[PDB]
RNA sequence: CUGAUAUUGAAUGUUGGUAAUUGACCUUCUAACCCGCCGCCCUUAUCGGGCGGGGAGACAGUGUCAGGUGGGCAGUUUG
RNA sequence: UAUGAGUAGCGAAAGAGGGGUGAGAAUCCCCUCCACCGAAUGCCUAAGGUUUCCUGAGGAAGGCUCGUCCGCUCAGGGUUAGUCGGGACCUAAGCCGAGGCCGAAAGGCGUAGGCGAUGGACAACAGGUUGAUAUUCCUGUACCACCUCCUCACCAUUUGAGCAAUGGGGGGACGCAGGAGGAUAGGGUAAGCGCGGUAUUGGAUAUCCGCGUCCAAGCAGUUAGGCUGGGAAAUAGGCAAAUCCGUUUCCCAAAGGCUGAGCUGUGAUGGCGAGCGAGCGAAGUUCCUGAUUCCACACUGCCAAGAAAAGCCUCUAGCGAGGUGAGAGGUGCCCGUACCGCAAACCGACACAGGUAGGCGAGGAGAGAAUCCUAAGGUGAUCGAGAGAACUCUCGUUAAGGAACUCGGCAAAAUGACCCCGUAACUUCGGGAGAAGGGGUGCUCUGUUAGGGUGCAAGCCCGAGAGAGCCGCAGUGAAUAGGCCCAGGCGACUGUUUAGCAAAAACACAGGUCUCUGCGAAGCCGUAAGGCGAAGUAUAGGGGCUGACGCCUGCCCGG
RNA sequence: UCUACCCAUGUCCAGGGUGAAGUUCAGGUAACACUGAAUGGAGGCCCGAACCCACGCACGUUGAAAAGUGCGGGGAUGAGG
């Protein structure tokens, strides 16, 4: 499989703003992506070093457009630490 | 009082869940029936 | 012997227990017991066959040796230990070769006293041998009924039955109920009379003690309704109400004999009970 | 529960029609059938099967037919 | 869509005022005092729910009123693990079940083999941090398995180191009760120590007041202790083999090991810490008390006789030319993780007086988790304001009388704690019995009593029984806490039962008796196979009747 | 998934009392019996919270609730929850 099959976006939030200040990248991954298959994506994309890979499913909110009920996607998201010696991405 | 319905999701899927379905010949009636009548959940 | 309780509450009255005095051990060997789970009196379908069996207290089996087929290697009598699966007390053998065993404990036997199976063994208590070669009038105990299969008949706490004859391939047996029986002269018997002999004296005392020995209470005919017993219904007590008292299932049950007419052993029994 | 008959064979006397032929009965045999017995093997298996012993044995079990019993259960009647 | 009707109801509970916000405020926010829970109405956490969590905005509907608010609407956001729980580990009941056995069909049963926690096994701790996660992030300090580009040491290349089973053995491995220890958590703040304060209501620099008064896993050492006796030789057994286990014989007798709560040191030149004001930061000891926890089913006793399997250890069978140990470097996946969880988020159609397993559960007085008042912490309950009629409900009191009430003392009242005295018939000799009936009970001084625990002492803690006084209507001054007796029927007894109109004299029961059952038992389930009975075997099992115990249990076999 | 019974595996039960067998010592006898004291800690034992139950009354009866609440009540180491 490719790497860039397994990032699929960066989380722009202030949480994942405050996590940059400490060397910390927070992706959306694909689901079926275990945290070794993302550390090896990370540094194989970006050129980076990753000390380690925290990873954490979300369940879809269910959701609500006038009278049509139902639920958005599963996501995985990664939270990739670099080595303190190491390039930014 | 303790009423009659006590949830418990391992025992749901035991008893009605699909492979318990599944599992026997007249289970298997259930979900024709049900694929039949177009319900769109056809097991516990 | 049996120790009688004082009479410190109404259900300590009039119950009395073993002693337990042959029992020289409170540890069973380890490597002889086996798992036991309890099964209410429900079959294979999971449905009551029998009636009043239910909970009591948990036991695991102990291997007993019915088939005393060590024959010639000489074994000590190394324990007598309490058994709850069984009447009657057993006894850890330790044979010469280092082979532990499990038998039934006639009564006398004394840990220290040496037995022996085979034909050419003494006709002590505790022996076992092929019943061609036990004298008329033994008393033995751990009777076979077909060669190799293992002791069946008399097993139970205090039961014996006597050697009376011997015609060739057969050999007639009073067995414990009395009733004189053709034997195989091949099957092997125990010598002597079982053990714990006291055991039928224990007045249990009370409902809760049959309950720790899983025996669920007993429910009369006569108080169920119709559509559960022949006997039930009836306006206030009732008498049995019937030509012959009933079981559950609406067979008499006072004298009508259930021995299969028909039976293939018939031509073994010599004289009923 | 009981009989007949099939599965079901081999001998031995015995006692009914028929002086030499057929039924009934008793006993014995083993080879069918049975084994909730033992050893071995398939096999890491208290299932099953095979093989060898042992027990039992033409009985039992089972099929067909028959009589008895039978509120255990069923359908009903009880103007 | 009416009527009933502006009626019944608005679902247990303490609020008050000031300030704010706003179109609008009893109801939202803040402040103050007041009040309620506190073996919970607190903290944690199942199951279940599934975003209800946090922030900002909103007010149509939902909310029994209102609403600026909300478990509601709309937007955004939020759940981080080698070590926690589950899987890549183990098995129980049970379930599935290759072949197989049985059966009109469908199927039923069942072996090998699997699946299956509610159990076994198993490596991380303290502190900090966010609006919202935290043994998960961060800091510090660890541990476990595995790997080898490397390093060092050691051993050995076929009488050859080492590894070693999917096999053997050991172990894991187990009940219930009781009591003694040892310890710790927790508690008291007793002493000491530290910081702050000296009052404006008469008094107090005081035996004055308030607040605080420690700390992990890990590593090293030690330990109350608890278990086991130990060596050598020989071996009809442990499917094959064992140098292991079992057995025996001989020798020796306190050694050995195996475990072990906790403690000491280190961890910590750190962290936390009253308070001061994100920072900064004092003291941080001793004494007393003390578990329902741990050592630990350890011990003792008892009969009803108390899972399995793996991990683990060991043994050979094997494998085997490279191995073993210690460093150093490195590798470590998936699932869960928000929030509610005695509840307005779960089960009850409701924001419903009901139900909901488990862990922790402080102080005073107390035997106590009772009780009353409080701590930590939580809460003021989703309609209000008046008025203070009948009547109804829940409470309090009541002259004289005291069951006259009534089917019936129903209801209520009375009794109630501890210590002491004393206690009948009858009895199965246990009982009856808390029988009954009486007395004492506060506070002060003697007095830090005698005496006891702890300690080297100082001290702290427990603590009779006396004597002398003092006060009240009343001293277990509140809350909580048996009414008792005489006689009879029924059932011996503790139990059980008509979920939701019957708890009983009914059922059960231990005991009695009859009867069937010789083991492929009888009986029972099933068409059968297969089962239960029972891994039982007549001192056992099934069935009928009777129902502790005592004395007894007559006559009739014609039906 | 309620409930009846059963099977496997867990877990809960504040406190207080009473004082069975046994044991020890003393006495006691030719031996035993037997007696006393201490010890000991039995029990479908006792009192009593949790918990489980559901006896009486009242209330409720278009309920707060399609079986409850209040005040009392029973069991509370067991045939227990
Ligand atoms: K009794
Ligand atoms: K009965
Ligand atoms: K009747
Ligand atoms: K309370
Ligand atoms: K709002
Ligand atoms: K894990
Ligand atoms: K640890
Ligand atoms: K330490
Ligand atoms: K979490
Ligand atoms: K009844
Ligand atoms: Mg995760
Ligand atoms: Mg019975
Ligand atoms: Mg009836
Ligand atoms: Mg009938
Ligand atoms: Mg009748
Ligand atoms: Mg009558
Ligand atoms: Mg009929
Ligand atoms: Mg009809
Ligand atoms: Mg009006
Ligand atoms: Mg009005
Ligand atoms: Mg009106
Ligand atoms: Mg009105
Ligand atoms: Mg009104
Ligand atoms: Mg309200
Ligand atoms: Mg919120
Ligand atoms: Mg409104
Ligand atoms: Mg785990
Ligand atoms: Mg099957
Ligand atoms: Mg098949
Ligand atoms: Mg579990
Ligand atoms: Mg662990
Ligand atoms: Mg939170
Ligand atoms: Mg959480
Ligand atoms: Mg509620
Ligand atoms: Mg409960
Ligand atoms: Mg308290
Ligand atoms: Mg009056
Ligand atoms: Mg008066
Ligand atoms: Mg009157
Ligand atoms: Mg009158
Ligand atoms: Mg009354
Ligand atoms: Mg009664
Ligand atoms: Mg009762
Ligand atoms: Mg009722
Ligand atoms: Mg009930
Ligand atoms: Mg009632
Ligand atoms: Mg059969
Ligand atoms: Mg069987
Ligand atoms: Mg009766
Ligand atoms: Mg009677
Ligand atoms: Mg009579
Ligand atoms: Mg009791
Ligand atoms: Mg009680
Ligand atoms: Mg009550």
């Amino acid at each position: 499989k490719d790497p860039r099959d397994v990032l699929k976006r960066p989380v722009i939030t202030e949480r994942s703003a405050d996590l940059m200040t400490e060397k910390k990248y927070t992706f959306e991954v694909d689901v079926r992506a275990n945290k070794t298959e993302v550390k090896d994506a990370v540094e194989s994309i970006f050129g980076v070093k990753v000390d380690k890979v925290n990873i954490m499913n979300y369940k879809g909110k269910s959701k609500r457009v006038g009278r049509y009920t139902g639920m958005t996607s599963r996501r995985r998201k990664a939270i990739v630490k670099l080595t303190a010696d190491s390039k930014e991405i | 009082m303790k009423r009659t319905f006590q949830p418990n999701n391992r025992k749901r899927s035991k008893v009605h869940g699909f492979r318990s379905r599944m599992s026997s010949k007249n289970g298997r009636l259930v979900l024709a029936r049900r694929r039949r009548k177009g319900r769109k959940v056809l097991s516990a | 012997a049996i120790k009688k309780y004082k009479p410190t509450s109404n259900g300590r009255r009039g119950m009395t227990t073993s002693d337990f005095a042959e029992i020289t051990t409170d540890k069973p060997e380890k490597s002889l017991l086996a798992p036991l789970h309890k099964k209410g009196g429900r079959n294979n379908q999971g449905k009551l066959t029998v009636r009043h069996q239910g909970g009591g207290h948990k036991r695991q089996y102990r291997v007993i040796d019915f088939k005393r087929d060590k024959d010639g290697i000489p074994g000590r009598v190394a324990t007598v230990e309490y058994d709850p699966n069984r009447s009657a007390n057993i006894a850890l053998i330790n044979y010469a070769d280092g082979e532990k065993r499990y038998i039934l404990a006639p009564k006398g036997i004394q840990v220290g006293t040496e037995i022996m199976s085979g034909p050419e063994a003494d006709i002590k208590v505790g022996n076992a041998l092929p019943l061609i070669n036990i004298p008329v009038g033994t008393v033995v105990h751990n009777i076979e009924l077909k060669p190799g299969k293992g002791g069946q008949l008399v097993r139970s706490a205090g039961t014996s039955a006597q050697v009376l004859g011997k015609e060739g391939k057969y050999v007639l047996v009073r067995l414990n109920s009395g009733e004189v029986r053709m034997i195989l002269s091949a099957c092997r018997a125990s010598i002597g009379q079982v053990g714990n002999e006291q055991h039928e004296l224990i007045n249990i005392g009370k409902a809760g003690r049959s309950r720790w020995k899983g025996i669920r209470p007993t429910v009369r005919g006569s108080v169920m309704n119709p559509n559960d017993h022949p006997h039930g219904g009836g306006e206030g007590r009732a008498p049995i109400g019937r030509k012959s008292p009933m079981s559950p299932w609406g067979k008499p049950t006072l004298g009508f004999k259930t021995r299969k007419k028909k039976n293939k052993s018939d031509k073994f029994i010599v004289r009923r009970r």
